[PDB]
């Protein structure tokens, strides 16, 4: 599975890993 | 000059204000959403 005009992507609260936990 | 410069824009985000609730305390934790702690 594959700009700077205020446009912001904020990350999620669960990390891949931490998913990978669950 | 015939060089080439690239443009960058100038930093900038959000900022969010994490706080427990007025009603129990008043200190709060200021997070700059995406800057890297120098530029602050
Ligand atoms: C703040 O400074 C830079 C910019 O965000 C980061 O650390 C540098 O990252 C660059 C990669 O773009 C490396 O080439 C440098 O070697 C890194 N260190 C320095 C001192 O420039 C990081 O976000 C933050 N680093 C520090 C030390 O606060
Ligand atoms: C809201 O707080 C009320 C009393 O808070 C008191 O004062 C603050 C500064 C703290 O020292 C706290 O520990 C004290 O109890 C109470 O009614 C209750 O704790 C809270 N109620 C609601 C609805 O949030």
């Amino acid at each position: 599975v594959t700009k700077f005009n205020g446009l912001t992507v904020l990350p999620p609260l669960l990390t891949d890993e931490m998913i990978a936990q669950y | 000059t015939l060089e080439i410069l690239d443009i960058t824009p100038c930093s900038f985000g959000g900022v969010s204000v994490i706080t427990p609730g007025t009603n129990t305390s008043n200190q709060v934790a200021v997070l700059y959403q995406d800057v890297n702690c120098t530029e602050v």
